[PDB]
């Protein structure tokens, strides 16, 4: 009987990092590892300096998120996608100079209208207890955002605490049940996985690593 | 509390305050209905780049920081890394004055970024003292370097607040600044009915004559505006620090907020609106009230009015089932109020940063 | 150190690992399942292809039963070091005479960073905005050998008095996935005839490598000159691996290394190729003008969804008089195992000039039936760009206006922003109906997909024409633009 | 409270169709969810350059165009008698990046302002070159260093200096970048407007009195809101770094052609000639509209101009009491009104107001 705590991301634009080197810089349909663990890790206070305490974060909890599709006016709205032309003036030539372009331009895609519900549960080699992560979603340090500073929340982080065995049974506690689950853990009678490189090379800034989901689809 | 909420509902005439790569407004869905929006960038741009953010922020009393001062904390945050002649070696080439000379004023903290950079430059020493270049030498391919941390450090309060100017010569991973005021994108309260203005360009010497034809969509609209501060960030990033100074600068930014206004167009369409109303709230958690619009405004007598509100009507219901708590003051130009008490009520915007200035007391 | 006797193989085992170094002996003698591990996905396809390339020119199969068994039974060591030992001296790093894809004798007057090699990381001017620094500090030899083919290959660059080649810039890759690496990589190779068979070993061809015996300046190379082993590991860069360092981290890689590389030296080289050279790996276009017939290979020339290319990558069509070619090694899959549903992997590059746009690398995954009933798939990507087009025209109408009975336009270019919209949302359902249809019976899958792909054409025609639906002067043009429209979307149906 | 200064006007226009479409329909906008007719910027701009009164006040506008074919014609007669014609037709090619070929028809990148002023004082630069030869673009770095000798010459242009000019070829892409001053919005009614359809004929003295088709003609009254600011440093600084004063008279020119100027459309079939009633100066540290006073569209109830002037004013009470502007404040107004408060000064006359403006305020 697992401890799950429940949180929910919703802000009127999101933005969930994919595979990039170039200007132009992807979403997918719902939050990454990534993206959660930085999440967490920004209302924790923990700088990008010390690699220990993000080490043992990510070591030490694991996701499952749910889509919450919104409905108002009993009326459905379906997420869509968002590309900003977004310039900067007087940005770096090099990364050593004081020498800079009069403007380079990039493209950001983001995400409306996206509601998400995140179970999170402790690793058996766990280094903290649940009590703190609840103790700092509820008063983070640093400023939450999903997952750029430009996209705030609607909702509070926390939504609730549970005891279950599934995170899908855990889910299935707060209220917008039907949507599609991605978890870290395995649930009996499915099967599909879906690949992602959203594991954070934590040794080596910044890169990342392939990692999957498990696919939970309800109705 | 840690976090300081700002929420601005602000009216603007027919304008253009930002275009994409195709000349058109931006926008953006929310609810299922298109939104004109204001990019976070162009925001904290106009603010960053305004004149009294240069006024307040880049002639502030605590924008320079001192070396001299930190001489004890950076020999013990960097002890365990190097060895103290490394250290006063690398202020003395920084600042550049030797002498210790204690300035009967040690601080007791020190900012990330500062220990971040000093380091680096701790490291580059080290090794020009191994390989070894004397100091003249390095000091001549460490100039921009040097020059780069120089000018920084004349900046605390600009970089504290707005974050690292996007040109500066910094390197390592906590010279990475972020904050610590958070600027979210400004979208419209209702759904907008887009105008385009089809121009003409009229040549003097064939008055006859062959039109030079243009398009361009404007768009006048009730903008809501978010914005937050992390008071604990700003106190480190200036550290320093006291929590009044942190609140002295919250207050310009609800100023700017207020007030300023991105020069797109301007010169064409001059959109310089005032805020119509200004709310500030103290929480440990950062919320946005943009899903009070979620459902699409609808005009009765005009936007402006109904926005105001729905504003305040979904603060009542969700504002105590969220964690707000406490405490909150809101500044407008029209009638009603929320039917909830613990807001104050401010006539002028100088009462209502006079409010913030004193953490939020009456 | 040498790739096939040493270990430069970035590998983690399927179910759960950690990152392991291996040489191609373990890797293709071993019964354990190994997957690539490396932080980015073109690295790990260059890697691959590497390896592709490497064991089609040691081990190409008898027949396509010897293949099955190599595919699902492995080698013994004594066989393996029997079929490399003709090739160890070719794939040295560091070598006197002959070193792996690099060129003895370079002069250059600076030494250039690993970053150019790397693919993104300082192509462009924002790079250096938005990319962390230091990834091309320091390389271990594997992941120099991956970036030098990689390079070679799939990458754009330098540009100037640079070429790139064989198949040209941007080329796209698909490979045939199975549940192994070993597996995969035999999978992508060419059985003996059908290789006789797609290069005509004719010839006056020379069958050395660039670096075995160098290219001539400003020579004029006959395609079917080429051996294919010349041709595999074709590199016209003309660049030597300057002298390694010592033990640390890997800048890109993460991992430890007994040698790191911090540079390398690049130089100037021209030359001409006359003729299309088959490359096994990449699909190419047949046009016809007109006249004239011209064959180019596949590149992604724009950001539309990778569903759109699909019908070039897994159908082959020769109605010339404008046909298009399969890659050789799917065109083998689907003679060798024509009961199996495929799972292929595809990726490139987006150009211009040594400077990358965008990366794609996908995975698709197709139903058992692929093999025939290629129409079916045909239909169901014309299909989809059909709407597309519907779409779009209908918004260009919208905006432009029409001329003759003066019906203003609204000035305004809404279809380039709803076409976004539309590819958004038929990502969605165009790859999942593609990965589970019974192709023998699923037409009615295909209607239910026009009606959805409709009723999208509509939501978003009205979504993106709502805002500018007020004024008169617009309403009568966009009557016009909707019956169109209307009209397109009625000849969308069979 | 002293860098900007703002300028509100309220003007009444009588049925008329002052500014068109591409349907040669009366421009609109929507403001507060509701139809308001538009006067375009650039229609007021030009309909100021144009005026008499800025002839004869001002001085000459700029000539804006293309056909630099025509140019070095003009620029031939009005100083063939200082210059010679190879020395013109260098300079026009340097400023262009065209060449004067002495041909029929050859055309610029785009529409562009020219002051034979600075045109002159560039043949007196380039008269340079007549002496120990620099190569072309030695003299345009030469001409780098002081742009404000540039911008002294200005003052025959003061348009430019307002409204500012963008050049894409030539030298004058480094050298004719002019960003200020004057930023100036849309006219647009206080109201809501159901515009008028004047259906017309025109009789055939061969044929009529016959059957005819008829024609159409969008038309409509209206009480609009012009808005005008000048940055006076900018304005300064356009003119090579002319005295405040002279910025502040040019400014009250400014503010009566704002007053009393009217796009010439359609004025010989509608005579829309109506002067201002209401014209509002305040000086600021920041621009500052009073569009948002008429976001929920005034309605009528002896007009829309009297509860236009209110509605203003209450406006400006609100705005000016909430973020504690202190002006330097006058207000102009035609009609007996309750406006207030002090020290928003009343002038009785325009003049007045203009000297008021004048005097920095003070007055
Ligand atoms: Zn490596």
């Amino acid at each position: 009987m697992r401890s799950y705590l429940i949180l929910r991301l919703a802000g009127p634009m999101q933005a969930w990092g994919q595979p990039t080197f170039e200007g132009t810089r992807p979403t997918g349909r719902f939050p990454t590892r990534s993206g959660l663990l930085g999440l967490l890790g920004a209302c924790l206070g923990i700088q990008r300096d010390d690699t220990s305490s993000l080490q043992a974060l990510s070591e030490s909890v694991q996701f499952a998120v749910r889509c919450d599709e919104l409905i108002l006016d009993d009326r459905r709205v379906s997420v869509t996608g968002l590309r900003d032309y977004h310039t900067v003036l007087g940005a770096r030539e090099d990364y050593r100079g004081l020498k800079s372009h009069e403007t380079i331009q990039t493209w950001r895609e983001y995400l409306c209208d996206a509601s998400f519900t995140v179970a999170l549960w402790l690793t058996p080699h766990a280094t903290m207890v649940i009590s703190e992560l609840e103790k700092a979603v509820l008063k983070p340090r640093y400023t939450p955002y999903l997952g750029r500073r430009s996209c705030p929340l609607t909702h509070p982080l926390f939504l609730g605490t549970c005891q279950a065995s599934d995170p899908q049974k855990a889910l299935l506690n707060y209220e917008p049940v039907g949507g599609d689950i991605y978890s870290e853990e395995s649930v009996t009678g499915h099967h599909l996985k879906f690949t992602a490189r959203d594991e954070p090379m934590i040794t080596l800034p910044r890169q990342f690593a392939s990692r999957e989901w498990y696919v939970i689809k309800g109705g | 509390s840690n976090f300081i909420n700002i929420h601005v509902l602000i009216s603007h005439s027919p304008s253009c305050l930002n275009r994409d790569d195709m000349n058109m407004q931006k926008d953006a869905i929310f609810g299922g209905k298109r939104r004109v929006r204001i990019s976070s960038q162009s925001l904290k741009r106009a603010m960053r780049k305004s004149g009294y953010y240069a006024q307040n922020i880049g002639e502030s009393s605590l924008r320079t920081i001192h070396l001299a001062q930190l001489r004890d904390v950076l020999r013990q945050k960097l002890g365990e890394r190097f060895d103290q002649k490394i250290i006063d070696k690398t202020l003395a080439l920084l600042s550049g004055k030797s002498v210790d000379e204690a300035e009967k004023i040690s601080a007791d903290a020190v900012t990330p970024w500062v220990v971040g950079e000093i380091a680096w430059f701790c490291e580059q020493v080290a090794k020009a003292e191994a390989d070894n270049l004397d100091d003249k030498k390095l000091l001549k391919v460490l100039k921009e370097d040097i020059a780069a941390i120089r000018v920084n450090l004349q900046q605390g309060v600009d970089i504290a607040l707005s974050g690292r100017m996007a040109t500066s010569g910094m390197m390592t991973e906590l010279g990475k600044v972020d904050g610590a005021m958070s600027i979210a994108h400004a979208i419209t309260t209702h759904q907008v009915d887009s105008d385009i203005d089809w121009f003409t360009a009229v040549d003097d010497l064939q008055e006859q004559g062959s039109a030079h034809l243009g398009t361009q969509e404007f768009s006048s609209g009730v903008f809501y505006r978010y914005a937050n501060i992390n008071l604990a960030q700003l106190q480190e990033n200036l550290g320093g620090a006291s929590r009044e100074q942190a609140l002295e600068i919250a207050t310009h930014v609800v100023h700017m907020l207020a007030t300023e206004v991105p020069g797109a167009k301007q010169r064409t369409y001059a959109a310089f609106n005032p805020a119509d109303m200004v709310m500030v709230n103290f929480s440990d958690m950062p919320l946005s009230m943009a899903n009070a619009f979620e459902k699409a405004v609808k005009a009765k007598d005009g936007f402006l009015q109904p926005s105001i509100q729905a504003f305040n009507q979904y603060w009542d219901r969700v504002a105590n089932g969220y964690g707000l708590n406490g405490a909150a003051a809101q500044f407008s130009l029209s009638d009603v109020d929320p039917i909830t008490a613990q807001v104050k009520q401010m006539p002028t915007l100088e009462q209502l940063k006079s409010w913030v200035r004193n953490n939020g007391e009456a | 150190m040498n790739l096939l006797i040493d270990n430069w193989i970035p590998v983690r085992p399927r179910n759960g690992g950690k990152v392991q170094i291996i040489n191609l002996q373990s890797l293709y003698c071993s019964r354990d399942q190994w997957r690539l591990s490396l932080p980015r996905d073109d690295m790990e396809l260059a890697a691959l292809a590497l390896l592709v390339c490497i064991g089609q020119i040691i081990a190409p199969a008898k027949d396509d039963v010897e293949f099955r068994h190599r595919i699902m039974n492995p080698l013994t060591e004594d066989e393996f070091q029997q079929l490399i030992a003709p090739w160890i001296d070719m794939f040295y790093l560091n070598h006197a005479e002959h070193p792996f894809m690099q060129t003895k004798g370079v002069k250059a007057n600076d030494v250039t960073p690993m970053e150019k090699l790397l693919a993104g990381v300082s192509g462009a001017t924002n790079c250096a905005f938005v990319n962390q620094p230091g990834q091309g500090e320091a390389l271990c030899g594997g992941c120099t050998a991956i970036a030098l083919f990689n390079q070679a290959n799939q990458a754009p660059g330098f540009g100037g008095g640079f070429k790139s080649g064989l198949r040209g810039g941007t080329p796209v890759t698909t490979f045939v996935r199975g549940i192994d690496l070993r597996s995969t990589v035999l999978l992508n190779v060419l059985t003996l005839p059908r290789l006789q068979k797609q290069f005509p070993n004719e010839s006056h061809t020379e069958n050395q490598p660039t670096w075995i015996k160098p290219i001539k300046s400003n020579e004029s190379i006959p395609a079917s000159s080429i051996g294919f082993v010349r041709g595999l590991f074709w590199q016209p860069a003309h660049i030597e691996l300057c002298d390694p360092i010592g033990i640390g981290k890997c800048s890109c890689c993460g991992q430890e290394s007994n040698l790191r590389y911090t540079g390398f030296l690049k130089e100037k080289f021209t030359f001409t190729v006359n003729g299309l050279w088959p490359h096994p790996h990449s699909p190419c276009l047949v046009t016809v003008k007109k006249g004239e017939v011209e064959e180019k290979f596949l590149a992604f020339t724009t950001s539309a969804p990778s569903w759109t290319q699909i019908s070039r990558v897994v159908v082959d069509k020769i109605i010339q008089n404008n046909g298009n070619r399969v890659a050789a090694v799917v065109n083998q899959f689907r003679n060798i195992a024509p009961q199996s549903p495929l799972e292929l992997i595809m990726g490139g590059y987006r150009n211009n000039q040594a400077s990358i746009l965008e990366r794609r690398h996908d995975v698709l995954m197709f139903n058992q039936g692929w093999q025939q009933y290629g129409n079916v798939i045909n239909e169901i990507v014309t299909v989809g760009l059909g709407y597309k087009t519907a779409l779009r025209k209908a918004l260009y109408t919208f905006a432009e206006g029409f001329k003759n009975k003066d019906f203003k336009g609204a000035g305004v270019s809404v279809h380039e922003t709803a076409e976004r919209h539309f590819y958004r949302q038929s990502e969605l359902l165009i790859p999942d109906v593609l990965a589970n249809v019974n192709f023998s019976q699923a037409d009615e899958v295909i209607a239910d997909l026009r009606d959805k792909l409709h009723q999208l054409c509509e939501m978003l025609f009205n979504q993106s024409v709502a805002p500018y639906a007020h004024h008169p002067k617009l309403i009568s043009t966009l009557a016009l633009a909707r019956a169109t429209l209307y009209k397109h979307l009625r000849e969308l149906k069979p």
